[PDB]
């Protein structure tokens, strides 16, 4: 009911600052790297796959994982406790009702007790301090998708997918801002489909020029165009499906017009 | 929890008593909520997990505060600030004579601004219900009971299975779109405003049709100019008995013109026409709003 759209777009925007992760940090787990990162979220977003949860949900976790991450260092033995945490609270917050614990427990082989895995969440939780409601890039298409002339949900798989893809590498992406990827992604993924552009529309709402979204676009088609090599694959597989129009099968477009 | 002091229960709700409880070194009152924490089966339920991160974020006046969370290992501890009665309870205890126009419209005023706050922060609360409203010796009225509320950065879905309360539900959802919208929390209001006028609820269905029915007894049933959409609706049925539209001063005598236009607002069956808070707060009907003290 665009009574709120505004305010809620503000407040999204004033949030999604305050629960943003530390850039520079993988660098200060002394036995984490960006690499093994990638490995867990390409894991949960399979996970995601196979609850039939929803792709939000998804966000939620990794969001959580940065943070948390972003506080306390964890070994490579720990971190798919701390994944799985953070996908059940997650979807906790986020579902209409969740996996229960086992699930989330038998998911991992059972290579963690049910046990741990709730002085896990707890953990998280403590350590999030219940600050749970966080801002996703999901969050921002979604309402980006308000302003498309018309609609058009190749676009809007396209979008999630680029979206979604960006989840996997801290690499880049943990440098910017959720509501940016965003509109990256929005707009990699409008040019793609119908070479049209961000709509002024959203600049105003934004104040995102298309300039401004530049630099993170670059990174963004990059990650496209080689995604189909990338070392994890749990994305395109996904959006491999007929639910989002095979999206992710069709062609990146070799270049940008910039 | 060393320093609380616990005075007495005071009610459920949902995964937790209720304690009037005091803090031992401050003297200030407060009302905890103690959650059965089973570090076994499920570990934090859901609802805790909304109501505290939602409510964390929600800071204003009539939202009820949510001071403190003690989490130790087997107990999780919600303080909330503390307020001695529910709507629900008011009405009940004042029915015969029923709760003053004056101070009505008060109530309705605030719940308004407590709930255009809610929405504008993306928060939708799905379980408004006189139950669900605390009210103060001073004539404040608080919104509370967060455990069904959900954030909307992105749409929210709905539960096939709601368990969410009859009484109070948007038709929208009874006819089962597969999507809540700001418009519920108002659909509730609206309701509630009701009956605190006519001590009795609007529409006291006994099944998820008797409820329809009793709306489309009261609204009337609708059809494609008053809703474009509901023949569409995948619990629609051209099976429906065709009622037709009351005359609202049939149903809230004791209301005038004014309310009554906010009222059939308020109740506007198209979830895209319906007023919004916001808007709301701005009708006519709100001019001569004051702030009396219930007899409490
Ligand atoms: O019915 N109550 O919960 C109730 C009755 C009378 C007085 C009450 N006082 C307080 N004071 C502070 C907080 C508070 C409260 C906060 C959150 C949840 C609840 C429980 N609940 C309220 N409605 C349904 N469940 C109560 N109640 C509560």
């Amino acid at each position: 009911v665009p009574d709120y759209h505004e305010d809620i777009h503000t407040y999204l925007r004033e949030m999604e600052v305050k629960c943003k992760p530390k850039v520079g940090y993988m660098k200060k787990q002394p036995d984490i790297t960006n690499s093994m990162r990638a490995i867990l979220v390409d894991w949960l977003v399979e996970v995601g796959e196979e609850y039939k949860l929803q792709n939000e949900t998804l966000h939620l976790a990794v969001n959580y994982i940065d943070r948390f991450l972003s506080s306390m260092s964890v070994l490579r033995g720990k971190l798919q406790l701390v994944g799985t945490a953070a996908m059940l609270l997650a979807s906790k917050f986020e579902e209409i009702y969740p996996p229960e614990v086992a699930e989330f427990v038998y998911i991992t082989d059972d290579t963690y007790t049910k046990k741990q895995v709730l002085r896990m969440e707890h953990l998280v939780l403590k350590v999030l301090t219940f600050d749970l409601a966080a801002p996703t890039v999901n969050q921002f298409l979604t309402q980006y998708f308000l302003h498309q002339q018309p609609a058009n949900c190749k676009v809007e798989s396209l979008a999630m997918f680029l979206g979604e893809l960006s989840l996997i590498d801290a690499d880049p992406y943990l440098k910017y801002l959720p509501s940016v990827i965003a509109g990256a992604a929005f707009h990699l993924a409008l040019y793609t489909v119908t070479g049209q552009s961000w709509p002024e529309s959203l600049i105003r709402k934004t104040g995102y020029t298309l300039e401004s979204l530049k630099p993170c676009l670059m990174d963004l088609h990059q990650t496209y165009l080689k995604a189909p090599q990338h070392a994890q694959q749990s994305i395109r597989e996904k959006y491999k499906n007929s639910k989002y129009h095979g999206v992710s099968l069709l062609n990146p477009p070799e270049t940008l017009n910039l | 929890m060393e320093n609380f002091q616990k005075v007495e229960k005071i009610g459920e709700g949902t995964y937790g008593v209720v304690y009037k409880a005091r803090n031992k070194l401050t003297g200030e009152v407060v009302a905890l909520k103690k959650i059965r924490l089973d570090t076994e089966t499920e570990g934090v339920p859901s609802t805790a997990i909304r109501e505290i991160s939602l409510l964390k974020e929600l800071n204003h006046p009539n939202i009820v505060k949510l001071l403190d969370v003690i989490h130790t290992e087997n107990k999780l501890y919600l303080v909330f600030e503390f307020l001695h009665q529910d709507l629900k309870k008011f009405m009940d205890a004042s029915a015969l004579t029923g709760i003053p126009l004056p101070l009505i419209k008060s109530y309705l005023f605030q719940l308004l601004q407590g709930l255009a706050f809610c929405h504008s922060h993306r928060v939708l609360h799905r379980d408004l219900k006189p139950q669900n409203l605390l009210i103060n010796t001073e004539g404040a009225i608080k919104l509370a009971d967060f455990g069904l509320a959900r954030a909307f950065g992105v749409p929210v879905r709905t539960y096939t299975h709601e368990v969410v309360t009859l009484w109070y539900r948007a038709p929208e959802i009874l006819l089962g779109c597969k999507y809540y919208s700001t418009a519920v929390d108002i659909w509730s209001l609206g309701c509630i405003f009701a009956e605190m006028v006519t001590r009795r609820a609007l529409f006291p269905g006994d099944s998820e049709i008797d409820q329809l029915f009793r709306i489309f007894r009261t609204l009337g049933t609708p059809d494609e100019v008053v809703w474009p959409g509901v023949t569409s609706m995948p619990d629609y049925k051209p099976s429906f008995p065709k009622w037709a539209r009351q005359d609202f001063s049939k149903v809230v005598p004791p209301l005038d013109e004014d309310g009554r236009s906010l009222l059939s607002q308020m109740l506007h069956y198209d979830p895209n026409k319906r007023i919004s808070a916001k808007a709301a707060l701005a009708h006519p009907f709100f001019q001569d709003v004051t702030k009396p003290v219930p007899h409490l």
